RNA sequence: CAGCUAGUUGGUGGGGUAACGGCCUACCAAGGCAAUGACGUGUAGCUAUGCUGAGAAGUAGAAUAGCCACAAUGGGACUG
RNA sequence: AUUGGGCGUAAAGCAAGCGCAGGCGGAUUGAAAAGUCUGGUGUUAAAGGCAGCUGCUUAACAGUUGUAUGCAUUGGAAAC
């Protein structure tokens, strides 16, 4: 509420979200802002339910024109972030598609990859549980 | 660079060349033509036999032969061993191998062939320089 | 504590009327249980340089953690444009690596591993890159603690 | 009766030739080595039997048939409205 | 050549008795220096990793009297199965028929034992064999062919001998069997299997 | 006649014929349609086991076997399950 | 290697072919391919596969097997 | 160097701009299902590669059983 600042979205949703997280992690920032998109909303939801970041609130103006989402990153009392390294595999013009049997494992399962097969964004381990493959969004560990 | 660019122009390999090309080309009679079948080692008939000096770091009087292969090629060659039996248009046999001291020379005569008799009185390893085993 | 050297180097700085031949050595120190350190020093003679290098290495030691005798997640060591890769080898393959990499991993009390040299091959940069790659290893229990999924997740 | 058919929606270029029209289809395939997704075009020949006059810019379907002539090997079966 | 003429030259340089302990057992003031004119003092000034890998290899293979490609074939055979590579390798190196003959104690030396196998004096599983590269499994009977018992040396060999725990034999009836797979500690400890197994980047 | 016939797939001195159904105008041990057991005329005591299921399918739609196949079909009893069904 | 293609593209009646068909024929038309590579130069039988590699892929298409083409060179047709 | 490289001083950012075709590309709703994933069926000759077994006095080898990989058809999923 009352953000008193103009914010715009960079480019394709996957790349825009990751860069903000990485820069905030490197600069020890805690709060960031970006324009909202249902793909980005879903990936932020699965990220927070995988325990990598704090509160996200999706915000709408006093109209049905613009929707934005702001999300806080998980930290510690000793000021060490939970996010270690983010890398997107999907890329504009380099759409990557692996079957279920070739589903990657990020750092021997320690990390989390976003794989939106048929039911929205959906974690790799529950993907193996449902044995369905598809789009590979990004590696997060 | 970008994937959308290499589709237009795929990468090209270096395509390194052979270390010694003379032994590779060959030509027959009866509509002669080159067929470059990369034969291991050819023979030839010597045309000029003399001596030449090596380059900067070394100093000697190395003996060489200007041999002509079965085809029309002329290649420099180093004559190893103690002495030689090159006899002014006598047929010999060749083998690849580069010598640093002699520019241009990139071949060796196999000693133990048709006319080039092997080094006499050589009992160390006896295989190079075409030496027979001495009587026990 | 085996203290196996890796690469001694013959270094010398010029000086008016002569060459100050003062060669240097590099050593690796490891207790075969998790203690690892390295140290580079220079002296006029082999024993003096070896003693100085051992003192420097053993004075500054640092620990590593072992899980089934191997690294458990692949990590790349970026340091000084000389990359070194580690991979969680299965229990049977045994130790395979170059010279300095084998020295470090063997003195680290380790076992089976997969490595491949990238970039340059100067021993000091390889040691730095391998150490960086092995210490940026983030423990599974650590990420379990710093996440809400500590219960085997 | 295992007869087949290829569902190839195309873009007819013109009916300039006598009662024959050229159909263009932009098939999408995966690059053999670089894994990118690209599209290629190839012209298909067909004959106007007389029921429709496929002008420039219409989009139609393609079915297999006997070879009616050299380079003319497919005919019109099902047609969708104009553009 | 499957036979090496000189045997003490191996025990001197390699620092390991090819036999049990009799290679340098004070025979004519037995020494331990390397053979040749240059045995004065060359102890350790360039001893590198490749050198010790070769040394362990040579300690392991010439002791069994094997050649290079044959032992490489043995490695390719043992790599076919799943298990501990070093223990499986050394078990394969212990399953040789001529090696088992020494474990039976029928010959004073392994070199002698390998000779009886060739000439047919050793009969295995009721069918005579004459190849030293047989791979034996547990529970295989071995006999002296019931022929050529009257060797003035086999009696002096089967009389007194050290029978290892992992095999059992009967001295009088000249009958034995391969009871079980030997353990590493039951054999001489001067062979570190790890160096030999990790030096093979050949395959 | 698509002819069930023997193929010498094997090493020298140790032949191993495999009974197979192949066209008559096809060389030995060449391309074939279907595989019918095999023969090892070195091991004795009924070393000629076959499939017996698709062999009947082959015979029932046209196939002339060879003389060597006669024993390999009679010992198992292919004739005693074919001749009366043929009628 | 920037234009190539005049039975080349389409239709009408007929002939011929085991069969569809510019395959051919009498007539009427001027189209078809081509920067996502036509035409031309050079090289090469293709494939299952051998070798190397960890893998993507590189390499030669050994033995053998499937297919294709040939039987000194260039053409023609009979029997079937 | 798609996975798996670089372009300040080491080879490498065209002298700059206007730019069609190409690639890429804001947010929300609906459909279709071309990409994408998945189930069934057919096929992907045999030999060879891999694993197990048998037989050559044991291996080299031969036989034996299973084994990948793609393609086409059909039935669904709708996140990009």
């Amino acid at each position: 509420i009352t953000t008193t600042k103009p914010i715009k979205a960079h480019f394709d949703p996957v790349a825009d979200l990751l860069t903000k997280i990485n820069n905030a992690r490197k600069a020890k920032l805690m709060t960031v802002t970006t324009i909202a998109s249902k793909l980005k909303i879903a990936i932020l939801e699965i990220l927070v339910k995988e325990g990598y970041l704090a509160n996200f609130q999706v915000l709408e103006n006093k109209s049905k024109t613009k929707r934005i989402v702001t999300f806080n990153l998980k930290y510690t009392q000793r000021r060490i972030p939970s996010i270690n390294g983010v890398k997107q595999i999907s890329k504009p013009g380099l759409r990557i598609y692996r079957p279920f049997e070739k589903l990657p494992l990020v750092l021997n399962g320690l990390g989390i990859a976003i794989i939106s097969t048929s039911d929205g964004v959906m974690t790799d381990k529950v993907a193996r549980l449902k044995k369905i493959g598809g789009e590979i969004l990004a590696y997060v560990w | 660079a970008t994937i959308a660019q290499l589709i237009r122009k795929p990468r090209k390999k270096k395509k390194v060349k052979s270390k010694s090309p003379a032994l590779h080309y060959n030509l027959n009679l009866l509509n002669k033509k080159v067929t470059n079948v990369y034969s291991p080692l050819k023979r030839g008939v010597c045309t000029r036999v003399g001596t030449m000096t090596p380059k900067k770091p070394n100093s000697a009087l190395r003996k060489y032969a200007k041999v002509r292969l079965t085809n029309g090629f002329e290649v420099l060659t180093y004559i190893p061993g103690e002495g030689h039996n090159l006899q002014e248009h006598s047929v010999t046999l060749l083998r690849g191998g580069r010598v640093k001291d002699l520019p241009g020379v990139r071949y060796h005569i196999v000693r133990g062939t048709l006319d080039t008799v092997g080094v006499e009185k050589r009992r160390q390893q006896r295989s190079a320089y075409g030496a027979k085993k001495p009587k026990a | 504590f085996e203290e196996r050297i890796v690469k001694l180097k013959r270094i010398s700085k010029t000086t008016k009327g002569g060459r100050n031949m003062r060669f240097s050595v590099l050593v690796v120190v490891g207790n075969r249980k998790g203690k690892i350190g390295y140290g580079i020093a220079k002296a006029l003679e082999v024993p003096n340089a070896i003693k100085k290098a051992i003192k420097a290495a053993h004075n500054s030691l640092h620990t590593i953690e072992i899980h089934k005798g191997s690294i458990y997640h692949e990590v790349i060591g970026r340091s000084g444009a000389s990359r070194v890769l580690l991979k969680p080898a299965p229990q049977g393959t045994g130790i395979i690596a170059g010279g300095a990499i084998r020295a470090i991993i063997e003195l680290a009390g380790y076992s089976d591993i997969y490595t491949k040299n990238l970039g340059r091959n100067t021993p000091i940069n390889m040691i730095h890159a391998t150490m960086d790659g092995i210490l940026k290893q983030l423990s599974p229990r650590r990420v379990a603690i710093l996440r809400n999924k500590n219960l085997n997740e | 009766k295992r007869n087949q058919r290829k569902v190839l929606i195309g873009i007819v270029k013109s009916t300039k030739n006598a009662k024959t029209a050229t159909v263009q289809v932009e098939s999408r395939f995966k690059h053999p080595l670089y894994h990118k997704s690209v599209v290629r075009h190839k012209k298909y020949q067909a004959h106007n039997e007389g029921e429709v006059l496929a002008k420039d810019g219409d989009k139609v379907q393609i079915v297999e048939t006997r070879p009616l002539s050299a380079t003319k090997r497919f005919r019109i079966a099902k047609i969708i409205e104009r553009a | 050549m499957k036979y090496t003429g000189s045997i003490f030259k191996r025990s001197r340089r390699l620092g390991f008795s090819l036999l049990e302990n009799n290679k340098e057992f004070s025979k004519g003031k037995k020494r331990k220096t390397i053979p040749g004119q240059h045995g004065n003092r060359f102890r350790s000034s360039t001893m590198s990793g490749y050198a010790q890998q070769l040394q362990e290899k040579q300690r392991m293979q010439y002791m069994y009297g094997i050649t290079d490609k044959q032992f490489r074939r043995l490695f390719r055979l043992v790599l076919k199965q799943r298990g501990n590579l070093a223990v499986n390798l050394f078990r394969v190196l212990e399953s040789r028929l001529d090696n088992i003959v020494y474990r039976m104690g029928f010959a004073p030396t392994r070199r002698s034992a390998r000779q009886l196998v060739n000439h047919g004096h050793v009969l295995l599983n009721d069918r005579t064999v004459d190849t030293p590269s047989i791979i034996l499994n547990p529970g295989d009977k071995v006999r002296l062919k019931a022929k050529t018992i009257k060797i003035p040396i086999v009696k002096a060999a089967s009389e007194s001998g050290v029978v290892s725990p992992f095999v059992e034999t009967n001295n009088k009836t000249f009958e034995g069997t391969y009871v079980r797979f030997p353990e590493r500690s039951e054999l001489p400890a001067g062979i570190n299997e790890s160096y030999v197994v990790e030096w093979y980047k050949r395959l | 006649m698509v002819k069930i016939r023997l193929m010498r797939m094997g090493r020298v001195h140790y032949p191993t014929y495999r009974i197979v159904a192949v066209d008559s105008r096809v060389k030995r041990d060449g391309k074939y349609i279907a595989l019918i057991g095999h023969l090892n005329p070195a091991l004795k005591e009924n070393k000629c086991k076959i499939d017996e299921a698709v062999a009947l399918e082959w015979l029932n739609k046209g196939a002339k076997p060879t003389d060597t196949v006669r024993s390999l079909f009679s010992q198992t009893g292919l004739w005693k399950k074919f001749v009366e069904s043929k009628k």
